């Protein structure tokens, strides 16, 4: 076991109060849910809108890397 | 003449204590400090402060020339030495007197005579003090030690005539040990103290340590202000002390109160002092020592007897007779707990570190004498003691109850302390006792106490789950105040964030070289394992050495650590000399 | 029967003091706090803590239902009220007893009897205590007040029979003022305390306030733990106090010691309490009051007599007989200095503010009882007292010397405090005294003292859950990110 658990550092709640606390915290916990994936869509990416000199090193380190990085 | 400005030739808690006594007396006060102490409370609390310079005791508080120069420049007219350093240096006492300053202490002759153990034995025998069966003079040879031990039985303690700090003794359980022990004793007494003289006495198996506070004036009056019991000792150094001494018959108690006065009168002693005794399991008292200084433990006597002992020192050094004509009657009971910067989870070894938090207990029956505060730093150069907690009550039971409270309130953070030990022992049946005796003794902490203190780790993340960020919030449920620690990744209900892309958790590696499965690499460098002072160099360049051979002794926190050759070879680059300050990882030498 | 868990129905310094006593006694302790105190030291020091809610004493610590609800929810079996608030409310004491809790205090009837200064005067007379000349019954009109002031001479005090806090007393210096003062006092007593009953007595010109600490047994034993002097006062409220009371003759230490026993024993009193007296410049003692609670000043008596008075309260409420069999001998001398947030440079006017630094003195002879620490915020909702510095020595002179030290060390920053006043008075010849008398008196601060002090220079979310049969409000920080 190496999950980081909730800790009650001070106080000793009765089981009813532990249940109220955990129910409220679990209702507050929200948003991401399961780890869905944002699908890759490079259409109209900002790096493609920039002017690069024909010999710009940013063609390698910015443009190409942005397209290739996965 | 009369004291008007006191220079406090010390540091830390005792310097604060004496500065406070001087303000109460209306005297001006001068602090002196080494460079590590440039921000210490006493430096800020005194009416003046003078920088001795230097980083270590040998080049600051031990230098006569510097302390007398600080007194001259400040125009101080008295010196109070505190305890340690020069407080028992008879030649410093003489130099202070020769400078025309008021020495707040016993005469140089009294210091010299009571500091010599065998002269002290003669003084106590002349005073008809209770002595443990033992040799009246230094023993000459292991054969004489064997003859003594054959007469008196076993075990026998062989002791250096000038030793201190618990290193002054060895004990022989079986006769055959005597020659090796005597060799070790004469060797190490020459090495540490410059004197080879050894004497032998009966070793007491489970003794209590009991001591009488004396106040003696220059007019020959003596008052015994009370007794302490100081049996909770570690490495023969005291950790918990209490007053009055509990569980003594009135016959024992009066014999202590009388022999202490006879001993002081025979010694010609004046000033504050203390007569130390041992009490055997048989109940026999035996004279042990006279300490020619104010004791560290003095405040439990102050709290029980109602006397300000530092101001009594000022009065005596003014040459006034004692206004106290009779031994005070103790009221209540008091404990002192030394707050040493020592980790009880590693055999009470001291370590330097930052005092990132210091919250003293307060309220009924609590007194705090501290030399540190939040933001202080403990370097490796001086004794580990941060502070003293004194807890007083109407009875030993009420003082224990208050001690359990106060020690639960006491918070120190950023370095290890013995507070977890004090929390244990004030709740341990061996020290609570049965109401007529108790089981603690001068070796109980090492050999009897159930040490369950977990080693100090501070805030370091050690396990995988420790690496996760956390938030602490206060929730009220039905009115109950709860403090709730929430992981920064809690996947409860719809919660998430268990991993941003590519985030991995694993057990962090300790900030130490290599794996713990080996001591060191095959490299040739001997490197210092800690900050400290090179106290001894045991080798010379071109010396051939073998693994385990001593290379240097490093003193840190006033404890010696031997640094030893990790391989065989030739010492090829000895880079340090005795007295050199040294940092962790410094190359001392290469072995080739 | 016996105390097992104590709820401390108070705040600040006294809440800390009682929590500490409970910890010493091995009892469990329950704190309660109003929202301004949600991080006060006592809330963290107690074994349990309950929010009362509310922003003021009347919304919180004074609400019987909130205190008894916290006791019910925490499972406390005793209540200790401290001082102030409900500590002398006989109806609350009764409500506690009816709730079946151990009330750590005197009986509701003893409270109600001694809280009426008229019935108190009767009990004192029947106990044959010294009494100042005065009417045995409330005065009906200014003409009765004038007749009294003619027959016994001016000045005369017109005093409310109910309430106090220093506002309950007005002084008529000459007969022409009496009608206005009488009517004004009547209307003000109606407004402030709901009852207009007032009485008249001789006003002492420069008295010393002296008081006896009593511990009294449910079995009718009584002990005087010591005399105390509280004559340094402003607005008739105490600022510096000391024990034992200095410069009394033995015939005045006796008489006080015996009157206090007689008064309490005839009132049927039990618990801790104080019989307050005035001592005139003629040296005549007069009974003044009984306070039916632990005194604010009590630490100076604990230091001089060696008794833990809160633990004595616990024993008496357990109904154990007193283990102290005789009046203790005072050992040394002790002072207490109240560290109020009042600016002595502006007529001791209270000012709220942040306690941006708080460094109590330490070392020999110093005790600090504190309700605040660094980072506390002081608002106007409660009394100004931050802490009490208690200083003790073998003699009065030594305790003064130690006080000059400790008060020079005492550092407080971010609001005004009376510390500069304490620093003056401990050096002031009027208080040091000539060695057989001193010149301070209960008006010596507002007059006669040289006031050379310079002037000072998101809501929580709530969710109402239900769990089985209980409503449970869960209160969260308003920005909980979770
Ligand atoms: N004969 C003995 N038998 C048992 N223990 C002993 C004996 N002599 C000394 N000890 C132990 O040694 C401790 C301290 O010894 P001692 O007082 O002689 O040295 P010290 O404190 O280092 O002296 P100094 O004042 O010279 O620095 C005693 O508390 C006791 O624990
Ligand atoms: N007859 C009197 N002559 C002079 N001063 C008096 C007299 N009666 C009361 N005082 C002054 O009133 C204050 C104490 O009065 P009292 O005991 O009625 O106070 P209170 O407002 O009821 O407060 P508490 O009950 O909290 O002590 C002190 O300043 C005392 O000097
Ligand atoms: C050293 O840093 C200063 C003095 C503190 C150590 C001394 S040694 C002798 C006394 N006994 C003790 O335990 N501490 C004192
Ligand atoms: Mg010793
Ligand atoms: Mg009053």
């Amino acid at each position: 076991d190496h999950e980081a658990h909730i800790k009650v550092l001070r106080g000793e709640p009765t089981p009813e109060e532990m249940a109220a606390l955990m129910a409220v915290l679990a209702s507050a916990g929200g948003g991401p849910a399961e780890p869905v994936k944002k699908e890759r869509n490079m259409w109209g990416h900002p790096v493609d809108k920039l002017r690069y000199s024909v010999f710009s090193w940013q063609r390698v380190t910015l443009l190409e890397r942005t397209h290739m990085r996965r | 003449s009369k004291i008007s400005k006191v220079l406090v030739a010390n540091r830390g808690e005792i310097a604060v204590r004496v500065i406070r006594a001087a303000k109460d007396a209306g005297l001006a006060s001068v602090a002196v400090y080494a460079e590590p102490d440039a921000d210490a409370p006493h430096v800020r609390l005194a009416d003046e402060a003078f920088a001795l310079g230097g980083q270590t005791s040998a080049e600051s508080y031990l230098v006569f020339e510097k302390i007398l120069d600080a007194a001259e420049k400040s125009g101080a007219n008295a010196i109070h030495p505190g305890y340690g350093f020069l407080s028992e240096n008879a030649d410093f006492a003489q130099a202070v007197i020769d400078a025309g300053l008021i020495w707040i202490g016993p005469s140089p002759q009294s210091i010299r005579d009571l500091g010599d153990k065998v002269t002290a034995r003669h003084i106590a025998a002349r005073a008809k003090a209770p002595l443990v069966p033992g040799t009246p003079d230094p023993v000459k040879d292991a054969d004489e030690v064997v003859a003594f031990a054959k007469e008196h039985g076993v075990p026998v303690a062989i002791k250096a005539a000038f030793g201190g700090g618990g290193r002054g003794m060895k004990v022989a359980r079986t006769l055959e040990e005597i020659p090796e022990l005597f060799e070790s004793a004469t060797r190490e007494a020459i090495a540490a103290f410059g004197r080879g003289e050894c004497f032998v006495e009966r070793y007491l198996d489970k003794p209590r340590h009991v001591e009488a506070q004396v106040i003696a004036d220059q007019h020959g009056n003596v008052v015994v202000a009370g007794t302490r019991d100081c049996s909770l000792q570690r490495r023969f150094q005291k950790l918990v002390e209490e007053a009055p001494a509990p569980f003594l018959t009135d016959a024992q108690r009066k014999e202590i109160h009388e022999s202490a006065k006879r001993i002081c009168k025979e010694a010609g002693y004046y000033g504050a002092g203390t007569v130390e005794y041992l009490v055997g399991q048989d109940g026999l008292i035996s004279f042990l020592e006279v300490n020619t200084r104010l004791q560290v433990e003095h405040p439990v006597t102050e709290e029980t007897s109602g006397i300000d002992l530092v101001r009594q020192q000022f009065k005596i050094a003014n040459g006034e007779p004692l206004d106290i004509t009779e031994d005070p009657t103790p009221r209540g009971h008091s404990f002192e707990f030394r707050i040493n910067g020592e980790d009880a989870g590693r055999g009470f070894l001291p370590a330097p570190g930052p005092v990132t938090k210091f919250v003293a207990p307060t309220g009924p029956g609590v007194r705090m004498d501290s030399g540190v505060e939040t933001g202080s730093v403990i370097g490796g150069q001086f004794d580990s003691m941060l502070a003293k907690l004194i807890v007083t009550g109407a009875t030993r039971e009420e003082a224990l109850e208050r001690s359990r409270r106060a020690l639960a309130e006491f918070t120190v953070e950023g370095l290890a302390t013995v507070i977890p030990f004090h929390r244990a022992v004030v709740s341990d049946p061996a020290f609570i006792g049965d109401g007529e005796k108790f089981d603690v003794h001068t070796r109980w902490i090492e050999t009897e106490w159930n040490n369950t203190v977990e080693p100090f780790t501070g805030g370091d993340p050690i396990e995988e789950e420790d690496t996760v960020p956390r938030q602490t919030v206060v929730v009220e449920v039905g009115g109950r105040r709860l403090e709730v620690s929430l992981p920064g990744d809690l996947a409860i209900g719809g919660g998430g964030g268990a991993a941003a892309p590519g985030v991995v958790r694993k057990k962090p590696k300790p900030r130490k070289r290599g794996g713990g499965g080996a001591k060191a690499a095959s490299g040739d460098a001997v490197t210092a394992p800690m900050q400290g002072t090179v106290v001894k160099v045991a080798v010379e360049e071109g010396q051939e050495v073998s693994a385990g051979d001593l290379v240097v002794v490093l003193e840190a926190m006033k404890m010696e650590n031997p640094v030893t050759a990790h391989k065989d070879g030739t010492i090829t680059g000895l880079a340090v000399e005795a007295g050199a300050a040294i940092t962790q990882g410094t190359v001392i030498a290469e072995i080739k």
